């Protein structure tokens, strides 16, 4: 039979059957138990919309994601979230599919040995296997080495790999992602007027940082035009009329990337974790590391991204060699795709933790051999 | 009761017209309404391919 | 590896420029000048009831007019 | 007497307002062909386009 | 008010039995302006507004421009003293004080209802009002069946018609072991 390449990701689930080019449902992860009281009778009023039904009603839910930071940290809500995938939107019991689920890299034990308990006694699947989010990203670029950085929406993690050889003392995971931008944005915008509090707004501040923002080739540059000129002020429609208009905060919210300072964080950005995980491998494979840096996630899809992290790490780097920087533009969906090749091959098909194997030892199989 | 008759349906006939015009003029509202939301979508689309040239 | 990049990459590199040239061709043509011809029409009509209502209007106010 | 009175007298309020709904109606509709041509013009310009593209 | 500026003609009603005839030359004569200033200019040059009515024993009354201006009160509540504002705007106070995602839905679905919004002419005047205090771009539509004195009662009806709503009544037996104030509790 075919496999189910799910993958949980923190923002948007995406799913589907192993072996085609896209996922086949993609929809927000929220669920929102709805706060107001009720008065209509017999409106056929559930208690918890979630996925993207949930993204109509919002006006009179409290959304709440499921997944912090790669972690689950609710994991009722999570497993709802997991059945509604399986059986509304690709209407597939899993009792007759293997599932690879996917996990961002140093990961808290607990997390994945819970991940797979559920899917082997609630969904009781045939097999399952968690794979790092990063190798599959690697496997979508047709590459064998490179170094990829996969700012999601939940965590940034920057797996260096060669020749299929991961190196496990080089992976700097940092907790700047999407979600944190969408904070930092949703709390610059109060400099012009615009208050958005509720979590149903905070969507609408993520519609905005998604159409309108932007990263700066030149930051100071860009700070000095916006503030002479007037070229970049663009509006925008909120959902029931009275249009703003988003100054220099276009290219202030992803700048945070680079200068985590911003919104607190002392760590370097993501130009400079990138050099520094390069510079833990050794000092022969750094030159194919270099020419070979891969970008995915959906974080990563900021107009202009893709020259100013190349500026950057030319800046970084000795002057002699090669910075390349592979931004296909299938990159929101490069992880899912990467699983469905993984999942398609002939040589992984022994891979699966199956059943059995879990039976006779236990939920703790998933850190042994079958990874 | 002739001048009745004839006033009871005169009006009756006005009143279906007008229930009936405001229908029209419901939908005839409702595909403006989608055209203006198209040509503003079509409109910011183009920008946003300007600003794409701008930057390729 | 490295050698499905051509496979799945020049395909679509002319495939789908061309396809999607084939359907903005096709979806202009059905749209643009239909929906132009149409308005007119609609138009015209518009104009002809615009007369009788004219016509309707004062015929009544010159007989009620006591 | 009472009864035709009212039935007169909300039969022409009924013919001043379905009066005042035509000329919404014609232009509501008039507008809306405006910028519907507006939008086939631009449909054309972006088709001029396309058959430069045809370059590809 | 109608009866208090039926006065500046010379009609005066007092007794509490007049005030029923008052409240049926309001029923049958008054309406609501689409726009107030011009009315009130139109009135005041011409003659093509009065109206006359027969009391319930003769001597017609002839009604000027205290047509537009008994209905006019509930748009503009600071003529009766009143400080708050109109029907026009405490909608609208309403609709903002709603959450940002639901106001298109608000606004499309404006419903009216009970007897005192059956004046001729107020779906279009509290139309006009909103599209002038709304933003431009959200559609704004008045419902106004034509039974709107009976649509609470017809309301009613269809509630208690309902299988769903057939175990939500407060019986007696629970009235007995928690008093009247029941009705406070679930049993809302
Ligand atoms: N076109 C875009 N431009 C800018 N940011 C985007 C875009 N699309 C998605 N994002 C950001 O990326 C996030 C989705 O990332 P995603 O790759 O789905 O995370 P995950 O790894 O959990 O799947 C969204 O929360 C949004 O903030
Ligand atoms: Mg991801």
């Amino acid at each position: 039979t075919t496999a189910l390449v799910c993958d949980n990701g923190s923002g948007l689930v995406k799913a589907g059957f192993a072996g085609d080019d896209a996922p086949r449902a993609v929809f927000p992860s929220i669920v929102g138990r709805p706060r107001h009281q009720g008065v209509m009778v017999g409106m056929g009023q559930k208690d918890s919309y979630v996925g993207d039904e949930a993204q109509s009603k919002r006006g009179i839910l409290t959304l709440k994601y499921p997944i912090e930071h790669g972690i689950i940290t609710n994991w009722d809500d999570m497993e709802k979230i997991w059945h509604h995938t399986f059986y509304n939107e690709l209407r597939v019991a899993p009792e007759e599919h293997p599932t690879l689920l996917t996990e961002a890299p140093l990961n808290p034990k607990a997390n994945r040995e819970k991940m797979t308990q559920i899917m082997f006694e609630t969904f009781n699947v045939p097999a399952m296997y968690v794979a790092i989010q990063a190798v599959l990203s690697l496997y979508a670029s047709g590459r064998t080495t490179g170094i990829v950085l996969d700012s999601g929406d939940g965590v940034t993690h920057n797996v260096p790999i060669y020749e299929g050889y991961a190196l496990p003392h080089a992976i700097m995971r940092l907790d700047l992602a999407g979600r944190d931008l969408t904070d930092y944005l949703m709390k610059i915008l109060t400099e012009r007027g615009y208050s958005f509090v509720t979590t149903a707004e905070r969507e609408i501040v993520r519609d905005i940082k998604e159409k309108l923002c932007y990263v700066a080739l030149d930051f100071e540059n860009e700070m000095a035009t916006a503030a002479s000129s007037s070229s970049l002020e663009k509006s925008y429609e909120l959902p029931d009329g009275q249009v703003i208009t988003i100054g220099n905060e276009r290219f202030r919210c992803p700048e945070t990337l680079f200068q985590p300072s911003f919104i607190g964080m002392e760590s370097a950005g993501i130009h400079e974790t990138t050099y520094n995980s390069i510079m833990k491998c050794d000092i022969d494979i750094r030159k194919d590391l270099y020419a070979n840096n891969v970008l995915s996630g959906g974080t990563t899809m900021y107009p202009g991204i893709a020259d100013r992290m190349q500026k950057e790490i030319t800046a970084l780097a000795p002057s002699t060699m090669k910075i390349k920087i592979i931004a296909p533009p299938e990159r929101k969906y490069s992880v899912w795709i990467g699983g469905s090749i993984l999942a398609s091959l002939s040589t992984f098909q022994q891979m699966w933790i199956s059943k059995q194997e879990y039976d006779e030892a236990g939920p703790s199989i998933v850190h042994r051999k079958c990874f | 009761s002739d001048k009745l008759k004839e006033a009871e349906t005169r009006a009756e006939f006005a009143e279906r017209s007008v229930t009936k015009l405001e229908k029209s003029i419901d939908d005839l509202e409702d595909e403006l309404y989608a055209q203006k939301l198209k040509y503003k979508a079509i409109s910011e689309e183009l920008d946003h391919a300007l600003n794409d040239m701008t930057s390729i | 590896d490295f050698d499905d990049i051509h496979r799945k990459r020049m395909e679509k590199d002319l495939n789908e420029l061309q396809a999607l040239i084939e359907a903005h061709f096709e979806n202009r043509k059905k749209e643009e000048e239909e929906l132009v011809s149409l308005k007119d029409r609609i138009e015209r009509r518009r104009a002809e009831r615009a007369e009788q209502q004219r016509i309707r209007n004062e015929r009544e106010k010159e007989r009620q007019n006591r």
